[PDB]
RNA sequence: AAGAAAAUGUUUU
RNA sequence: AGGGGAUCGAAGAUGAUCAGAUACCGUCGUAGUCUUAACCAUAAACUAUGCCGACUAGGGAUCGGGUGGUGUUUUUUUAAUGACCCACUCGGCACCUUACGAGAAAUCAAAGUCUUUGGGUUCUGGGGGGAGUAUGGUCGCAAGGCUGAAACUUAAAGGAAUUG
């Protein structure tokens, strides 16, 4: 090594690193638009959710707090926002 | 790290750069506000109330979206709490030490747990009477931490 | 004890070394043809040397020995000339006239070379 | 005679090389102690010490004689030798002849103004060996040398005329303060300035330019 | 950092902690306890007189012999006893 | 270094490396100056024309000699795609 | 002497030394 | 700087993957190698040959840029590389080192050693660490063919290869000898095949 | 000097280790740094697995084996040729023979 | 903690240059920290540094050139008089003729003889050569 | 599997 | 001070050894060993390495959490948990190699970034003894703990390594 682009390290190499030692930290969490069983909305729950997420008119978990990204009740539909 | 502990854990949330609304954002910051006074009504705390906007709706962030803090936005509605949250959890935790060290008795080492958790509240306490958020004779006592939390 | 010293031991090493097509492997001769090819001060070093000469033939007719290098440098050369020629460099032919390789190996030739023989499995 | 093995001794013995300052430029290693005495003709050696060491084996006290031996002249090259021996006289001449094969240059410079003739060192240099740190500071003119004697008589055979000593450490060590002092004297022109900044082409060794030196016809 | 403070305002601890460790020194301690005038049979002078009591003769210390001659002597000073070599050949039959 | 009148009074302006640009001192005996041949005209290896790299015994013995070449030579010419900034 | 015997001893020795002073007044 | 007639050519990238001068070390590669093509599964790394003939190629004209060609030394003791290095030495004057390298030879200026090069190349610089050691105590240039998890200590022109292949080595010595007479105009134009054939160098176990 | 880099022991984040006593004196040593072999003598060798065997009343008996953990002080270890005294740079080999 | 994000800048360059880096990255990167490296680049010190804007207090990643000796801070911030900026000097620097102690004085924050020949004083940041 | 007893040596070269 | 007191076992009793052997070894055995309620506050209480922060080599394991995979296996019914494999990551107990560097050396990824000496901060040392003693204070039922000299004495004591 001794000369490398500290300003434009590869995209491998900073998906390879820790949220808060790339360049610029940030989130690697997302939030997704999950198809509630009922209707009249597509509920959106974030990636990392610690709730147990449910319809915003029903009463189905829409998705269970893990201790990293959350499950998806295995029943659903999702899109990434 | 870890003022009561030898951990170095650097576990945080690491917020996004952007400074804006998500592009995929719709619902109105006067929505997000009248949200965030529904949950204070019910009793939420901001932390709390803050884990449910972004879990169950897709307020990311409260700053980012409404341009004001959940506390300060409880605030400017007249529901701040007597103390700040961080403190009353706080004390509840030092209560409950308390209650099981009067049981039994011989918990040496909840003895050395209560004396970090009240080091802390005496630290946060003086931090909150020198910014004039508590009162400046505010002393917590563990006469009084029972029946000041509940 | 009978370990020959060294100053028998690089006697008969030189005499092997510049001796070969001469002296045959009986020891009778050997010490003979010692007398004429070596200023050897006394008969009982002759005799040792003569007689770790003829053990150094012995073994020799069974194969080479380390340190030894006499007009066996002539034999080894021819053998070290070739042990494979006009017949297969490993290369296109031990095949369908392709190279086996593996899939990393297909992106490596398709980095640059856009001809060449491939049968990635 | 000299009869060199060392192409570069063959080179410097043939005149191809005619100055210790391009072994210098191309970091040559120097084998042969000939090619110093013929590339520095004005070199003069001082003993600064010879002491006994001793083995202890079976009766015991095979006490030999250890040398110290510096050689330079009294412009910018010094050579610091150290020999143990079974005689004095011995150790003395291969201390003399390790010396000169370790012969380096010294970078002098000025403590103020630029009047001419360097007259101390460019920077201040510090060289450690054993727990002995011996620390040369630039001097104005008139100072003189302010060391101990053996530090100042390598300093006045290395060529410097103006300098500060400071030392620490068991300098009653005198191989190991000869040896911090000699090291210290050879960092001065390890130590980049801004004089130096400047680019240069990296000129092409003497090796090269004259290649058909080693052979036998 | 090296163990000592270092901030711009730590002077007084800088001078302090010098000041408890400058005791760790011999002639400091005694020069500000006074241990010479109150021990040190000359009290704090270089030289003192007395009166001579007995002459004595003292076995010299190893690896050497040839015992040394001194004498026992009360200061006028302050009535302390200390002996006192007697320094030539000879020497002690001019004291008595 | 010179003195008054502009005149060279330091001998032997010393080298320096082509990747740390730390001079190479008399003594430094891992340093090493590698000569690339100049080639013409489909090859020839045209004598005493060289690319001249010097490397410090640092760099050798820090073993990025390799890499600090690679990059030198990348930029002079000499190689196409070894070296990559990024990484 | 062995450090431990010798700690010892000086207890003892400290022991003696109070019950002494004490039995003076 | 370099043709087209220079770039890598089909033949010859055949000549390499056949040789499996491409199959790099396992997971355990050193981190100074970015000559690593994207790594297949089962462990192996591939090497990028581009980069190989690149560096080969830089190599040749090193050696090339050497005076006199008897002050260049060519050194394996291992023995898949012995043949390939006396045979280097045969074709281009070089000095081979098969074998044992006598500690001393190159520091040690005494006789029956102590040759005094201006560039060494070795097989391995793991097995041959005693050369680079006495190279850089002397100030002389190291090529390699360094393996993925080969040391690049005072190795300055690695080339990178399979080490643990006699074939790879055998192949890689051939090429370098090739390039090396290119150009030094021992053949005359880059286009014939080098009529000597690329198993002289190989290694010959009975 | 520190003879051993780590100790003479294996006790680095613990802090404190329950003894054991030695299989051949009893001396109290910590567990970490006793020297513990395994033995899986079986049950009869005594050249005489054949004549057992001959004896049995089942064929293919296959005769058990007795397992001992033992574990010795540094002091019985050496002396009973457990563990020998090496050399300065032997000592750094952890490898069984 | 972190008491001088200056000296960790500093340190973080010195390292980065002995052991032969061409470039290095500093973090939080204060005005201070830019200042510095300012004078340094405009001595030739130091190549061209950018600063990262993350909406903490940033990142600067610095190119160096292998000029630099030792950078360093002088902690605490002593007060320095226009006398006593010549024993300063003679302490810290190698020589008379090159190297710099950078100062933070009203007139801002400048190298020994820019203070000198402005004729300003203030508080010891730090040096370079 | 393991294998009893063994204290002492003046001072300076 | 109660309880408990199997085992082992300061003291002690005893057999042996021995020149002596109220030592090692052997057989018993009190206190103790355990517990409760109070005291004591010391250990080679050790990594003989204060704590916080930054940076500076290579590597492979392993513990906990997390991420990803056309992955292996386990069945529930598509999928999915669990275990495993590979890659990555944070945190941890460590280890191997090399030391640019450090060190008196032994050695050290810190004991490095120190005469090119300054990131913050606490504590401690100043030749060996006398001596952790005397004295005073304070704590303790006591044993003792904490604090803690001087007179006087002395040219070494000591660390690491080398050859015998
Ligand atoms: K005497
Ligand atoms: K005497
Ligand atoms: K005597
Ligand atoms: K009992
Ligand atoms: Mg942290
Ligand atoms: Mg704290
Ligand atoms: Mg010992
Ligand atoms: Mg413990
Ligand atoms: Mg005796
Ligand atoms: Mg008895
Ligand atoms: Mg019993
Ligand atoms: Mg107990
Ligand atoms: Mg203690
Ligand atoms: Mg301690
Ligand atoms: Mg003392
Ligand atoms: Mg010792
Ligand atoms: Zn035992």
């Amino acid at each position: 090594v001794l000369v490398q682009d500290l300003l434009h390290p590869t995209a491998a190499s900073e998906a390879r690193k820790h949220k808060l030692k790339t360049l610029v930290q940030g989130p690697r969490s997302y939030f997704l638009d999950v198809k509630c069983p009922g209707c009249l909305n597509i509920t959106t729950v974030f990636s990392h959710a610690q709730t147990a997420v449910t319809c915003e008119s029903c009463s189905t978990i829409l998705c269970t707090p893990t201790g990293g990204k959350a499950k998806l009740s295995e029943g659903t539909s999702f899109r990434r926002k | 790290g870890r003022m009561h502990s030898a951990g170095k854990g650097i576990s945080s949330s690491a917020i996004p750069y952007s400074r804006n609304a998500p592009a995929w954002f719709k619902l109105s910051s006067e929505s997000v506000i009248e949200q965030i006074v529904k949950y204070a009504r019910k009793g939420l705390t901001p932390s709390q109330i803050g884990v449910l906007l972004r879990d169950a709706h897709g307020v990311t962030q409260a700053r980012v979206i409404t341009g004001n803090k959940i506390m300060r936005i409880l605030k400017s509605n007249g529901l701040a709490p007597e103390i700040p949250e961080d403190l009353y959890y706080l004390i509840k935790k030092a209560v409950s030490v308390r209650k099981h060290l009067e049981r039994n008795r011989k918990d040496k080492d909840a003895k050395f747990r209560l004396i970090l958790i009240e080091s802390r509240i005496h630290r946060l306490a003086r931090y909150y009477r020198t910014v004039a958020v508590l009162p400046p004779n505010w002393k917590y006592e563990s006469a009084t931490a029972s029946a000041l939390v509940n | 004890g009978r370990v020959r010293t060294k100053t028998v031991k690089r006697a008969s090493k030189a005499l092997i070394e510049r001796y070969y097509p001469k002296l045959t492997l009986d020891f009778q001769t050997n010490k003979r043809l010692c007398d004429e090819i070596a200023t050897i001060q006394s008969k009982r070093l002759r005799n040792k040397i003569a007689g770790y000469t003829t053990h150094l033939m012995k073994r020799i007719q069974k194969g080479p020995v380390r340190g030894i290098s006499f007009k066996l440098q002539e034999e080894e050369r021819e053998r070290k000339d070739q042990y494979v020629p006009e017949v297969s460099a490993l290369d296109l032919s031990r095949s369908n006239g392709v190279l086996n390789v593996d899939n990393q190996t297909s992106d490596l030739v398709k980095s640059l070379g856009l001809k060449l023989p491939l049968s990635v499995i | 005679g000299w009869v060199p093995v060392t192409k570069l001794g063959r080179l410097v013995k043939a005149g191809k090389i005619t100055t210790i300052e391009e072994i210098f430029l191309h970091s040559l290693p120097v084998k042969e102690f000939q090619i110093i005495d013929t590339l520095l003709p004005g070199l003069q050696d001082e003993v600064m010490n010879i002491k006994p060491v001793q083995k202890q084996t079976r009766a015991g006290q095979r006490t030999r004689f250890k040398a110290v031996v510096v050689v330079g002249d009294s412009n910018g090259h010094v050579g610091l030798g150290i020999k143990t021996a079974k005689e004095v006289a011995g150790a003395i001449r291969a201390g003399i002849i390790i010396a000169k094969l370790s012969v380096i240059p010294i970078r002098r410079g000025y403590w103020g103004t630029n009047l001419g003739q360097p007259h101390s060192l460019a920077t201040k240099t510090t060289g450690k060996c054993g727990s002995v740190t011996v620390r040369l500071i630039p001097a104005p003119r008139g100072s003189g040398i302010v060391a101990s004697p053996a530090v100042k008589k390598l300093l006045q055979l290395a060529g410097v005329e103006d300098v500060y000593t400071q030392s620490n450490g068991k300098t009653r060590t005198l191989e190991n303060t000869l040896k911090a002092a000699f090291v210290a004297i050879g960092n001065t022109y390890g130590f980049l300035t801004p004089n130096l900044w400047a680019e240069q082409p990296l000129p092409v060794s003497p090796l090269d330019i004259y290649s058909d030196e080693a052979s036998a016809q | 950092g090296k163990g000592k403070p270092r901030g711009l305002n730590s002077a007084r601890k800088l001078r302090v902690h010098r000041r408890n460790n400058r005791w760790a020194e011999n002639n400091y301690k005694k020069r500000l306890l006074g241990t010479a005038f109150k021990s040190s049979p000359f009290g704090g002078s270089s030289h003192a007189k007395g009166i001579v009591l007995e002459k004595l003769g003292i076995e010299s210390k190893q690896p050497n012999s040839a015992i040394r001659k001194c004498v026992r002597v009360q200061l006028i000073k302050n009535g302390k006893k200390v002996t006192a070599f007697v320094p030539n050949d000879g020497c002690l039959n001019f004291v008595d | 270094m010179e003195n008054d009148k502009g005149q060279l009074v330091e001998l032997y302006v010393p080298r320096k490396c082509s990747a740390t640009n730390r001079i190479i001192k008399a003594d430094d005996h891992a340093s090493v100056q590698i000569n690339v041949a100049k080639v013409d005209e489909e090859g020839r290896a045209i004598p005493g024309e060289y690319v001249t790299y010097a490397l410090s015994g640092y760099v050798r013995s820090r073993g990025e000699s390799d890499d600090s070449l690679n990059r030198l030579a990348q930029n002079d010419g000499l190689l196409k795609n070894v070296w990559s900034y990024s990484r | 002497m062995r450090a431990k015997w010798r700690k010892k001893r000086t207890r003892r020795l400290k022991r003696k030394r109070r019950k002494v002073r004490a039995r003076s007044k | 700087s370099l043709p087209a007639t220079f770039d890598l050519t089909p033949e010859d990238a055949q000549l390499l993957l056949a040789a499996n001068t491409h199959l790099g070390a396992r997971n355990v590669q050193v981190h100074q190698e970015p000559y690593v093509f994207n790594a297949r599964p089962d462990g192996v790394h591939v090497i990028n040959v581009g980069k190989t003939w690149e560096k080969l190629v830089l190599a040749a004209r090193i050696i090339a840029a050497i005076p006199n060609p008897e002050d260049v030394v060519a050194i394996s003791s291992r023995t898949f590389g012995q043949r390939a290095v006396l045979k280097f030495a045969a074709h281009t004057g070089a000095t081979p080192i098969a074998g044992r390298f006598t500690p001393g030879s190159f520091t040690n200026y005494i006789t029956r050693s102590f040759k005094e090069p201006r560039l060494v190349i070795v097989t391995d610089p793991r097995s041959d660490a005693q050369a680079i050691k006495e190279a850089s105590y002397v100030n002389i240039p190291v090529i390699a063919l360094t393996d993925l998890d080969s040391p690049s200590e005072f190795v300055d022109v690695a080339i990178p290869c399979n080490n643990r292949g006699k074939h790879s080595i055998g192949l890689i010595w051939y090429l370098l000898a090739r390039e090396v007479l290119r150009l030094r105009g021992a053949l005359v134009d880059r286009t014939q095949p080098w009529s000597i054939m690329p198993d002289l160098y190989f290694y010959r176990d009975p | 000097p520190k003879k051993r880099a780590s100790n003479g022991r294996n006790k680095k984040g613990r802090g404190h280790v329950k003894p054991v006593r030695c299989v051949n004196c009893s001396k109290s040593i910590p567990k970490d740094k006793a020297i513990k072999r395994m033995a899986i003598r079986n049950i009869v060798e005594a050249a005489a697995v054949r004549d057992l065997s001959e004896a049995s009343v089942y064929p293919e008996y296959a005769l058990p084996k007795t397992y001992n953990k033992l574990h010795y002080c540094v002091s019985c270890a050496i002396h009973a040729r457990i563990v020998r005294v090496r050399s300065r740079e032997d000592r750094k080999n952890r490898a069984p023979p | 903690t972190r008491s001088s994000v200056l000296a960790d800048a500093l340190n973080a360059i010195n390292n980065a240059e002995k052991t032969g880096k061409r470039q290095v990255l500093i973090r939080p990167s204060s005005k201070v920290i830019i200042k510095f490296l300012q004078v340094m680049q405009k001595h030739g010190y130091i190549g061209e540094f950018e600063y990262i804007d993350d909406h903490r207090s940033g990142k600067i990643v610095v190119q160096l050139n292998g000029r630099l000796n030792k950078c360093g801070v002088i902690s605490p911030r002593f007060n320095v008089k226009i006398g006593d900026i010549e024993k300063w000097t003679a302490n810290l620097l190698p020589a008379r003729q090159f190297g710099y102690v950078i100062l933070t004085t009203s007139a801002g924050i400048m190298d020994h003889e820019e203070a000198r020949r402005k004729h300003v004083s203030g508080k010891i940041l730090g040096f370079v050569y």
